[PDB]
This record gives C-alpha cells, sequence and structure tokens, in this order.
RNA sequence: UAACAGUUUUAUUAACCUCUGGUUUACCUGUUGUUUAUGUGCCUU
RNA sequence: CUUGGCCGUUAAAUGCGGUCUUGCAUGAAUGAUGUAACGAUACAACAGCUGUCUCUAUGAUUGACUCAGUGAAAUUGGAA
RNA sequence: GACAUGAGUAACAAAAAAGAGUUUAAGGUACCUAAAAGGUAUCUUAGAGUCUCGCCUAAAGCUUAUGGCUACGUCAAGUAACGGCCUCUAAGUUUAUAAUCUGAAGAUUAUGACGAUGAGAAAACUUUGGUACCAACAUUUAAAAGUGAAAAUUGUGCAGGAAGGAUAAACCGUACCUAGAAUCUGAAACAAGUAAGCUAGUAGAGAAUACGAAGGCGUGAAUGAGAUAACAAUCAUAAAGGAACUCGGCAAACUAACUACCGUAACUUAGGGAUAAGGAGAGCUCAUUAGUCUCGAACGAGUAAAAAGGAAGAAGCAUGGAAUAUUGUUGUACGACUGUUUAAUUAA
RNA sequence: UCUUACUAUAGUCAGGACUAUAAAGGUCCGAACGGGUUAUCGUUGCAAAGAUAUCCGAAGAACUAUGGUAAGCGAGUGAA
C-alpha cells in the first residue's frame, strides 16, 4: 500500500544487510571476484562501485568512508588507494561486471551470477574472449562482430592491452585448453 | 490429561519398590511372581 | 497511479474494527460480507471486496489554463491530474461548458 | 471438504495450464560448442578457465 | 590483543642449533644481565634448597607436560600450566596413576638457585609458545592445521616430545637473559654444568642434539622407593 | 609501585589471557624473553 | 482543529477562562478558526458568565497551521475563542490578545471591531 | 481608459502531492556506555 | 415495588458519595458497629498521559505470494 | 487390511545471521586421449578446515550428577588431587527371636538385624555437659592489605535447637550427552522442565542493566533462494484534540533509579501514614587542598593518586547523556493484617 | 518416583533501606528462586497448559534436594 521498495532488502534485517554487502564487497577487492546469487551481485556492485570512487577521491573523508565500508581496512585500505585507484583512474565509471551462470548450489537451482572486478587478474569475460578468438585461430574461423567487439571493451582500458590479451591466446593455445571443440560451421547438424 | 510423572525418577526407588526381594519377602508379592510366572512372564519384577 | 492489491479501507473506505477491546485478528478485516439464508444463501454481485485498484482511466472536468508556452511546449492546468510523471494525458474541450468563441475555432483553423 | 474430490475435476486442476514450459533459450558457448543458456556462461569453460588462472600468474 | 610469529628462520642465543630454522648460534642480542656476570649467584630472596632442582612430570597417555619446582604437583600446575584445548581434554584433576615424573634436571652449585629458577622460566614460556603460536607445526611436522579441531587440540596436549627439545635448548643457553651463562668480563662465557635424570632413557632423544654441560642419568630420586623402575635402552 | 592503598589507580588490564587461544593460534599478549627464538623441533615419537 | 473536549481559552471580558467544547455547530470537520462551537465553562476570572455555563464561541485562533490563499501559513501557541450569543453578536465588550485573519470572510465584523492585534 | 480593491457555505465522491503536516530501519550531524582493529603515545641523562 | 425522597458530583447520573425513613425480606460471637494500617479484591471521581478514539497514515521484521527440496490432517454415500 | 480425497495444499518462522575461499575419501558425468590409464572440470553422498560477520555469556560456556535404546581399550591402597564397598547410626522397615493379642491372614511391645539424604583416624608423605554444644543469626580469628571459604572464638533471640560408633594395599565406578543445535523427563530431533561447582574484564551497592575475553553456536536439506500485495502477528513514529473509545482508561503512553539533598497533609492502635505529596541536584574542563598517598630536598611539587570542592567555566536541541526500576491523588464496600485454595477456565 | 500432609537427614535466599539491637521484624525496595494478577498470541499449538509483556512473594506459615510413612467396604491427605 505504501511506496515501491528502495532497493532489494533479500530478507534480512537492516544490521544483516548492511554487513552482507560489506562481506561481498570485501571479499570482491581481496579476491578480485565472487561467485554468488545475482541478486546479492547486483546489491553488492552498487555498493562496490561507489567504493572505488571514494578512491579516487583525494579528500580525508573518502579515506574514513572506506574505513567505514571494508572489514579489515588495516590489510585491504593499501590495495584500494593502492593498485586499484591506478587501474581506474582513467575508467568514468563501471569498474565492475556482473554476469550470470547456473545455479552455484543445485538444491535450490537459485541464479547465480559472478561479480568480477575488470580489467583485473581475474576478469572472466577477458578469459572468454581468449578462449573464443584461441578456437577461431585453431580452426582458421573468422571471428564475428560480437567477439571484435568484445576484444575492445577487454582491452581498451587495461594496462597493456592488446599485449595481455595476445599472451592468454598464446598460452591458451599451448596447453591445448581448445581441444575438443565444436566447429561454429557444425553446430546447425546437431540436436544435442 | 496425562503428566511427566516419572521426571526425576531414580532407579533406587524402583529396585526398593517394584525389585525382587520384595516380593519373595512378603505374602502379596510371593503371588505375584507366582501369578507372572503361570503366565510365562521373562521379567518378574523391575 | 496503481496501487495492487488494495484492502477494503483503501479501495471502499471501510471503517475496519477495533483495535485494542478484544479484538482478535480482525482489525482491518471487511467485517460481515452479506445476509443468511433470506437474503439469498450467497454473496451478491456487487459486493465491495478487497482488489486491486488504480492503473484505470479517469477524467477532471472544468480545468481552466493559466499559461501557454509553445517553445517550451507546456500547457499549465489548475488542479490536479490523474497519473505518474511522464505519462500521456489527453486534453480537450470541456464538454459541461460551452464551445469556445467561433472566432477562436476558426483562427486555430486558420 | 463436504465430499470427495472427483477424478475429473482434480485432473483439471493439475493439468490444465500447470504443463512444464520447454527451455527454448538455449544458445551454444563460442570457446566451448556445448549448449548454455541465453545470456549466461559456459559452466564447462567456467570451472576450467576459473582454474588455468590459478596455475598461471 | 594478541601476535603470532611465523615460522621464520631467526638467530639463536643457544650453543647448538635447536631447530632447522635456526640461523645463528651463540649470538649475543643484548648485554649481559647482573646475575650473568656473577659467577656465583646465589639464593638471594628464596627458601634454602629452592632452585636447585627442576622436576617435569607428564602425561603417560596424552602427553601433557607439567614443571614443577618440588618434587610434586598440586592443582594449581594444572591449572595455571595447561591451557583449553577442547572439550573433554582437559582433565578436572591430577590423577596418581596416570602422571609420573618425565625428568630432573640438578645443577652443579646446589645452593646457586637463581639459575634454576631462570631455567625454569625459560622452559614455562617455551611451552606457552608453543600450545599458542605453533607456526612451526601448522604445515610441517605434525601439521596441525590440516587436522581437525578435535585431533589438534589431541596434539596439543602432548608436549612431551617438545618439552624435551625445551630442555635441550634452555639448558644450552636459549632465550634472553637464561642464567645458564656464564660471562666473565675480563670477553670470554661459558656455560655452566647441569645433570639431567631420566626415568626413561629413550626420552632424551626427542632432542636432535644435546650440549656439552649436561649429564644424562637414569632414574629420578625417590622413584626407587614407589617401586617404579626405569627403562634403560641397553638392557 | 607508587601508590599501594587499595582504592589506587588501576590502569593495568585483569583480563590476562585475553584474546588468547591455543586452537586458533592466537600467539602470545605480551613479547616474552623466548617470544624471539625459533621454537625447538623435537624428534616425533 | 477543534473538536468534542477541547479546551480553549477565552479571550472576552464575559466572565470565563477556560471553556470546554460541547459541539460544532454548522459542520462535522473539526472547527478552525471562525468556525462556531458550544462550549461549556470550566473556569472564571476575578452579569458574568459562571462556571458551568453553556454558550456558544467563536475560535479566533487554533495552534493548527492555517494555509491561506496567498501561500501564507500562520501558526499559534494556542487556541482560544470568544463567547458568542445565539444571535451571533459578541456577549463581551473587549478582546485582550491576537486574533486569526480569518475572521474577515467569515463575517466576523462585530469580533473584529474590537480586536486590537490580527494575524 | 488605465490603475487599485472586492466578488458563498456545508456535505459527499474521486483524483492528486504545488503548498501545510505525518512517515523516513543502506541520508547528514551531534552524542552516551562498551568492545574490536589500526595508528599514535610518559619523564630523565 | 424502584431509576425510593432530598443533597453533592456530570453540559446531561438507573452510577458513586452524604443523609432521612415503612427494613416486601437489617440486627448483635451463622457476631453488631467505627477508625488506623494493609490489598495484582470490587466500585466511583480528579489530574496527568497517551493512536483507546475523531481518523487513520507511513516505516520494520516474520509469515502470507513465486521457484527448488521434503511432505501432513480433520473431512468425504455418490456428483455433470 | 490396502488404496483414494483434502493436496503436492498446510508445515519445516525460539525475532542469533549469514558471506566468500580452501580441502579429503568414494562414486556419477563431460572433454583430453584412444596403450590401458591418468589428467582437467563438474555433480552427488559422507566429512574437515581458513578469513569475515553476528548470537549466547551468573549461558546457548566449562567441570560433574539424577538419568541414558548414545558408544564400549573408561587404567587409582590413601592424602594433597576420590567416591562406592566397609564401620556407626536417623526417619523407618522386618515370613528374625521372645512374650502378648487375634475368625485365619495377621497385629502389638521389647531385642536383634537391615536401613543415608548424615557421621567415620592419620598423610607430600600416611597406615565431662556453659568445665558445655556445633541448630539459626551476628561478631572475631591463618598478621603487608583486601576478598571468599573452612574450622573455631564470643555473644544475641526464643521458636530452646539429631543419633550411634568411636579414633603393602582386593573388589566396584571412571567413556560420552547436560539440553539454542544430534543423547536426560515431556508419546518425538518438542520454543517446556531438571541437581552441584566454576562461570574474563569494564562499570556499578549489587548475581541489577549494557558491552563481551575464551568457549560454544548461528540445527541431520528438519530446508534453501527470491518477491516485499491484501491481511495477521510482533514492533516504531505521528499534525491538531486528549477518553470524544469502551460494559469498563482493556491495551498503550506518561511517570520511574540514585543522593547520607530540601520538604511532606488528614487521620492514627502513637508503631505509622511516608520513599506521602511536591521540589533540587547529576556528565565534561577548571580555581581551590587540613590530613592520607607519591616525588624531590621543615619546606617545595604533584591527581601518570584516592577523595574533597565552589553562585567558576565550555559545547550541544538535549549533560537521571545509551540500557535497567510503569503515574499520582481522593471517596466507599468487603476482609484486620503476612499467608492459603479448585495442578490445567473462578486467587476472591 | 506425580500430587496433599507429616517425618528424618541436608541445602538455598545478589545488593540495598528502615527499625531498639552487630545479631530480637510472618519489616520495606528489588535479582536468583518461588508464584501465576492482567492482556495479547496460540487453539489439528513449540507445548493434551506453551510464549511475550505486565504483575505478586522474596528471613519465612519460606523455598529446594535425597529417603521414609499414610489411599480405595469403613475413606487416605486436605489453611476445606
Ligand atoms: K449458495
Ligand atoms: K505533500
Ligand atoms: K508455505
Ligand atoms: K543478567
Ligand atoms: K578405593
Ligand atoms: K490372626
Ligand atoms: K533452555
Ligand atoms: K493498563
Ligand atoms: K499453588
Ligand atoms: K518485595
Ligand atoms: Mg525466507
Ligand atoms: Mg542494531
Ligand atoms: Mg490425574
Ligand atoms: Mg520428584
Ligand atoms: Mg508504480
Ligand atoms: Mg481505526
Ligand atoms: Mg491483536
Ligand atoms: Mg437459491
Ligand atoms: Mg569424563
Ligand atoms: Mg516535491
Ligand atoms: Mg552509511
Ligand atoms: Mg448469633
Ligand atoms: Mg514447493
Ligand atoms: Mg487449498
Ligand atoms: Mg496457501
Ligand atoms: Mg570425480
Ligand atoms: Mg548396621
Ligand atoms: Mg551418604
Ligand atoms: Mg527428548
Ligand atoms: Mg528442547
Ligand atoms: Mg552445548
Ligand atoms: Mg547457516
Ligand atoms: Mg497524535
Ligand atoms: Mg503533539
Ligand atoms: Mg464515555
Ligand atoms: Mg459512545
Ligand atoms: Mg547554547
Ligand atoms: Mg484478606
Ligand atoms: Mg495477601
Ligand atoms: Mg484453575
Ligand atoms: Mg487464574
Ligand atoms: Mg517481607
Ligand atoms: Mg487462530
Ligand atoms: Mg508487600
Ligand atoms: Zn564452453
Amino acid at each position: 500500500a505504501g511506496a515501491h521498495v528502495k532497493y532489494r532488502h533479500l530478507s534480512r534485517s537492516s544490521a544483516h544487510r548492511q554487513a552482507l554487502l560489506r562481506n561481498l564487497v570485501t571479499s570482491l577487492i581481496k579476491n578480485e571476484t565472487i561467485h554468488t546469487t545475482y541478486p546479492k551481485a547486483k546489491e553488492a556492485q552498487r555498493l562496490a562501485e561507489k567504493l572505488i570512487t571514494l578512491s579516487k577521491r583525494d579528500t580525508e573523508t573518502a579515506r574514513r568512508s572506506a574505513q567505514g565500508i571494508l572489514y579489515t581496512p588495516d590489510q585491504l585500505l593499501p590495495k584500494l588507494f593502492g593498485e586499484i585507484r591506478e587501474r581506474y583512474a582513467n575508467r568514468p565509471g563501471g569498474y565492475t561486471r556482473v554476469l550470470r551462470t547456473e545455479p552455484k548450489d543445485q538444491y535450490s537451482q537459485a541464479p547465480s551470477a559472478i561479480l568480477e572486478l575488470v580489467d583485473g587478474p581475474k576478469d572472466m569475460r577477458f578469459a572468454m574472449t581468449a578462449a573464443t578468438v584461441a578456437r577461431d585461430r585453431e580452426q582458421k574461423t573468422e571471428s564475428t562482430d560480437l567477439t571484435k567487439k568484445n576484444m575492445d571493451k577487454v582491452t581498451r582500458f587495461r594496462k597493456d592491452g592488446m599485449r595481455a590479451f595476445e599472451d592468454m591466446v598464446a598460452s591458451l593455445r599451448d596447453m591445448k585448453f581448445t581441444a575438443g571443440a565444436i566447429n561454429p560451421k557444425e553446430w546447425k547438424k546437431l540436436d544435442r | 490429561g496425562p503428566r511427566p510423572t516419572m521426571s526425576g525418577a531414580t532407579r533406587l526407588v524402583q529396585k526398593r519398590r517394584h525389585g525382587f526381594l520384595s516380593r519373595v519377602k512378603t505374602k502379596n508379592g510371593q503371588k505375584t511372581l507366582k501369578r507372572r510366572l503361570a503366565k510365562g512372564r521373562l521379567r518378574l519384577s523391575a | 497511479r496503481g496501487m495492487g492489491f488494495a484492502g477494503g479501507m483503501k479501495r471502499h473506505g471501510f471503517a475496519g474494527q477495533e483495535a485494542s477491546h478484544g479484538n482478535s485478528l480482525n482489525h482491518r478485516t471487511i467485517g460481515s460480507v452479506g445476509g443468511s439464508q433470506g437474503s439469498g444463501s450467497r454473496v451478491l454481485p456487487g459486493k465491495k471486496m478487497p482488489g486491486r485498484m488504480g492503473a484505470q482511466q479517469h477524467t477532471v472536468q472544468n480545468l481552466p489554463i493559466l499559461m501557454v508556452d509553445n517553445e517550451l511546449g507546456i500547457v499549465v492546468v489548475k488542479g490536479a491530474v490523474a497519473g505518474h510523471k511522464g505519462a500521456v494525458v489527453k486534453v480537450q474541450d470541456a464538454v459541461k461548458k460551452a464551445p469556445p468563441p467561433e472566432e477562436f475555432v476558426e483562427a486555430t483553423k486558420q | 471438504p463436504k465430499k470427495k474430490t472427483s477424478h475429473m475435476k482434480k485432473r483439471h486442476r493439475q493439468m490444465a495450464g500447470k504443463a512444464l514450459k520447454d527451455v527454448t533459450h538455449l544458445n551454444r558457448c563460442p570457446a566451448c560448442g556445448n549448449l548454455k543458456r541465453m545470456h549466461h556462461l559456459c559452466s564447462t569453460c567456467l570451472g576450467k578457465l576459473k582454474g588455468f588462472m590459478d596455475r598461471n600468474g | 590483543s594478541t601476535h603470532p610469529t611465523t615460522a621464520i628462520p631467526k638467530p639463536t642465543t643457544a650453543v647448538l642449533k635447536t631447530s632447522p630454522l635456526a640461523e645463528e648460534t651463540a649470538v649475543e642480542l643484548k648485554s649481559p644481565s647482573r646475575l650473568q656476570l656473577k659467577s656465583e649467584p646465589g639464593n638471594k630472596g628464596n627458601p634454602k634448597g629452592h632452585g636447585d632442582r627442576i622436576w617435569a612430570f607428564h602425561h603417560i597417555e596424552q602427553g601433557q607436560v607439567i614443571y614443577s619446582t618440588k618434587p610434586v604437583i598440586s592443582h594449581q600446575h594444572l591449572i595455571r600450566q595447561q591451557p583449553f584445548t577442547g572439550k573433554n581434554l582437559v582433565p578436572r584433576k591430577i590423577r596418581k596413576d596416570y602422571w609420573r615424573p618425565l625428568a630432573m634436571i640438578e645443577l652443579a652449585g646446589k645452593d646457586q638457585g637463581a639459575v634454576g629458577r631462570s631455567v625454569y622460566q625459560k622452559l614455562r614460556e617455551f611451552k606457552k609458545r608453543h600450545e599458542l603460536d605453533w607456526a612451526n607445526e601448522a604445515e610441517e611436522g605434525r601439521k596441525l592445521m590440516h587436522k581437525s579441531k578435535r585431533e589438534r587440540g589431541q596434539e596439543l596436549n602432548d608436549q612431551k616430545p617438545n618439552s624435551v627439545a625445551d630442555m635441550a635448548a634452555v639448558l644450552a643457553g636459549a632465550g634472553k637473559g637464561n642464567l645458564m651463562w656464564q660471562v666473565s668480563r675480563l670477553v670470554k662465557r661459558q656455560l655452566r654444568r647441569a645433570t639431567v635424570y631420566w626415568t626413561n632413557e629413550q626420552d632424551k632423544f626427542h632432542a636432535r642434539e644435546w650440549s656439552d654441560n649436561v649429564s644424562h642419568e637414569v632414574g629420578i630420586p625417590g622413584e626407587a622407593e614407589k617401586k617404579r623402575m626405569p627403562i634403560r635402552m641397553s638392557s | 609501585k607508587r601508590h599501594k592503598y587499595p582504592t589506587a589507580r588501576v590502569t593495568r588490564d585483569n583480563s590476562k589471557q585475553r584474546g588468547e587461544s591455543a586452537l586458533r593460534k592466537s600467539g602470545t599478549r605480551w613479547k616474552l624473553s623466548v617470544s624471539d627464538e625459533p621454537l625447538p623441533e623435537p624428534v616425533p615419537r | 482543529m477543534i473538536q468534542l473536549k477541547t479546551m480553549l481559552n477565552c479571550i472576552d471580558n464575559s466572565g470565563a477562562a477556560l471553556v470546554e467544547c460541547a459541539m460544532v455547530v454548522g459542520q462535522k470537520r473539526h472547527a478552525s478558526i471562525g468556525d462556531r462551537i458550544v462550549v461549556v465553562v470550566q473556569k472564571q476570572r476575578g452579569t458574568k458568565v459562571k462556571r458551568g455555563d453553556i454558550r456558544h464561541a467563536v475560535v479566533v485562533r487554533t495552534k493548527q497551521k492555517v494555509q491561506r490563499r496567498d501561500g501564507s501559513v500562520v501558526r499559534f501557541d494556542d487556541n482560544a475563542c470568544v463567547l458568542i450569543n445565539k444571535a451571533g453578536d459578541p456577549i463581551g465588550s473587549r478582546i485582550n490578545g491576537v486574533v486569526g485573519q480569518e475572521l474577515r470572510k467569515k463575517k466576523w465584523s462585530k469580533i473584529l471591531s474590537m480586536a486590537p492585534m490580527q494575524a
């Protein structure tokens, strides 16, 4: 009868909700990736992008605001205002990426997603595009406009860009990661 | 209704009140044994 | 404005029942739904009950136009209008009023 | 319940519009060729790539 | 607040190497203490004979060790020397049929009790640093961090091997301020003579190597009176 | 100690074993005289 | 917003000091500045009105905020009234204190004739 | 001609938040007790 | 009989308190009668206080609702 | 007895709470590879653990009982650091003996035997009746001080406070569970109930209230993930009014605790009423200091000493700052009063 | 082995206040403990008597533990 909800309450109390989001962002900056539900990945995203904006700011207030979101500031503040600040110094927003996956827990079947930091060491979309380009060059296939588009997305703001992307494709072909991949030209002749 | 009348029940009272010796040593207890023995009970007491 | 499933108080203005003088789980309930066997042994059609509210057409008549600006493209009318911001509304001359002067109907057409 | 529900009416409640809907939003993984869900990541490539980035680095 | 160390190589103040991590030996990390200079530090403010003998008792079943200055142990030693290692693992009392004397350290000078009270302190401090701050066993040796909290609590109760290594270190000058040293400051320093009595000849082999100032003997005084025969290797 | 009467200013921590545990490898509360020494490794049973 | 059992401060020289509302004359909604009511005198000041008398009164100022045409809003710290008769003219001869300016368009010229301050 | 000033009430139905209020459980500020982490931290030669 | 008569309390008193008596059908250890103190006893009044109410509104959690897992009961002559 | 219906519905909601990594064993799938294998990833079943967050905390912790359909490698001459068995007896019991009574069965008195919920030498080595007594209450006492016991000393009150015996190491118990997370009783894996000791610290008069160190927990999928409609439960706030609600101020709100503070009525059995009513004060900084304490050398200095202290001062909307203690007064009936009662609809 | 009464042996009642007492009170405020005043929830309940809040006693005619005795023609026990 009242107002529409401002945000997801995630079937939790106020204190629990705030703590849960702080943990999701504390593990994201510590591990650069987290595999959780889609609703939690989307709520922790808005708090993670606002925490990375605090690192870019040079005020003392920004440093106290970041200390009040992380759960181990003594260990993660150097990384926040260090490596991460340098990474997203030229990126105007959109510092995170949510990608849907299969249910992390088969009992619940709850829709799940991966929340990653773009241009990070564990960027999933950067590795999926390299595996595609690896399968193309190994099968003499022409990359689609959607593969080339993603190739520019994951190499525009990166430190070295294309160089770091070609080494991934080369290493994936060195270990035969694309062994057993079905050629796209044989997809229409498969019912299973 | 039924009540939890066996709460805090000690096994010392079971032997005193329903034990074998409470019966072989009394006139009315010899009947219980003889009755329970005629029926074929294995548990004559306690 | 839509309001989803509404009770009997918001939808039909029912007063509700007591709050503390013994009331048992029936503070915002609708009470009796009708009479007994003599009344039909049924709930009569048109009985006011909970249900969805809002998200329906509504007309407000006899609203003057205070300002008319072509550049901004706005037509300021007195009073309130149904719906949310950004929703499309229909504006037409009042039916319960006399049509605008003949000179105006011709000037605009001209 | 005043009476037992007949076989006709209980079958109506269980089958009228309760048919399990087929999943047609299926495409194939680009680097894998395996069938995945639309707009979702390949579960086979995820675990593999997620494990490949743990050894090299 | 607590501060746990890491299993990293460090320098030792003892003559021999206590652990494979020890960097150097016989390192002077601080100026000599007042009693270290003295040739004969006497029993200034302690009872007559106190300190000349130090006893060590152990649980012959679970390996729990307790140090004592007297030939016996009391309920105090159990409460003050045994940390909580889990449920059903801390005995509510001392059972006479489980606790036996592990060893006994006797110094040469039977009147320099101050040396024993120091050896007793380093031993209790080493023990507290074995039950806590066991970074050298988390991923190596017994690998306590790979075990369950139940099995971990039973391995932390077993301090008898560690204790017999703490003696070889404390008696070799391990620790800071260990009065087992004797600085001349004419600067030459040496270790004080000591004797260790063992109820089991095999127990003394937990220490990879012993110093050159310790004498090993079989049988602890008073145990033969209880009809408890010592264990000898050579038979 | 300067002031010895029972009501003197108490500036010590009366919780001796604060944050101290063996199962969680908390570490010693204070710096002991043997705190900078490598733990002696015995020979297993 | 004056309603049943509301206590008011009579600022008229009629004898009453604190009156209790007993009825809202001429409407169902709660009475505001310029509405008639029936009160019961509960206190006096010392043919004046004695404690327990039933008279008609007019709300001259209320503690509830009052919106006006020009957007100006007036709030008073207390609720006050002036006793009148069934005819409509005041019982007293003088009014002490400020009164609401809403008495103008509600046909209360007699009450404003002796109103020293209007707010 | 201009300028200035004045041109009902009650009840009920519905819509609507410009105004006047109420609400505000991931907003700002102040503040008590206690705990935890980090930083810092006494005199003297 | 009865909402007994009068007085006080309420804007309004079948209530409550005081008082008078003809008390259907009060009464003295089936005790009579009057105070102090006492009471989660019963009745009445005052002040304060409040969403009890005029007249409800918003906000919070758990259920309610949907997906996945497990899986009852009263009841039922037969039923288009 | 089997199988239907309700129904794949209700329910798996003690207002503690979860999040992200890691890993072991067995087995199922996919790919690599076709020399079987192995490897990589994933899933199922049964576990373990790390970081973070939270809940309990004079417990939901630890040590033990009553008890046990949880499981059997649980180890003692005795004291420190232990109970039983054994000795002695209480309340009582007695198909023991004698005497007596008695339709039979049996009952009574005496003695004996048995009977703990009590009493039992020594040890960190050991084998008479106030000249009193060991009920309650109070006090004193292991000499640096304080605190908590033990035992004893002294005294108080009336309600006047056991019995008996003495004074080279067998046998039995020892595992786990203690009820918020797998064990006791409640028909059960039940929001109930059950004995003893211990039960960090800050802060307090305190076992009150709040926080919580360690420990434990945040259930055996007996659940998990979403959404945040009506309505229900449990709460929070609220314009103006303030009982207009209602059988009735039901419920809720107001009030509240503290001080060696001020003040306190009718009436009274002279004890009370009374903590009546009604007011004042409170935290932080600071002037000031007789003694005690500390430091330096009588004196000087110090609150990195406890306290005292004033009409001092600062900041804020607010200094009983958060939590904890639920209004005051008046007239009657009944019963003096404190108590007791229909275990589980009547507490009067 | 529940429960009522009695009996023997034992145990428990933070702290504070008033009163003639250091200790003499079916004294006062209030935890543990013991009760169960009022309301709500619940009613195939967590529970065949529970939950939350509120309220009462809390040095006594108190509460609790382990044993013992008294019950079914006549009625044991009963502040009834
Ligand atoms: K019908
Ligand atoms: K508004
Ligand atoms: K359900
Ligand atoms: K408490
Ligand atoms: K024994
Ligand atoms: K006979
Ligand atoms: K419990
Ligand atoms: K009430
Ligand atoms: K009772
Ligand atoms: K009391
Ligand atoms: Mg849920
Ligand atoms: Mg909170
Ligand atoms: Mg019964
Ligand atoms: Mg019992
Ligand atoms: Mg909408
Ligand atoms: Mg209502
Ligand atoms: Mg209700
Ligand atoms: Mg019909
Ligand atoms: Mg045990
Ligand atoms: Mg607006
Ligand atoms: Mg915030
Ligand atoms: Mg008579
Ligand atoms: Mg389902
Ligand atoms: Mg249904
Ligand atoms: Mg339903
Ligand atoms: Mg496998
Ligand atoms: Mg005997
Ligand atoms: Mg006994
Ligand atoms: Mg059970
Ligand atoms: Mg339970
Ligand atoms: Mg437990
Ligand atoms: Mg959980
Ligand atoms: Mg209000
Ligand atoms: Mg108000
Ligand atoms: Mg009324
Ligand atoms: Mg009415
Ligand atoms: Mg100010
Ligand atoms: Mg009475
Ligand atoms: Mg009473
Ligand atoms: Mg009853
Ligand atoms: Mg009752
Ligand atoms: Mg009392
Ligand atoms: Mg119901
Ligand atoms: Mg009382
Ligand atoms: Zn793939």
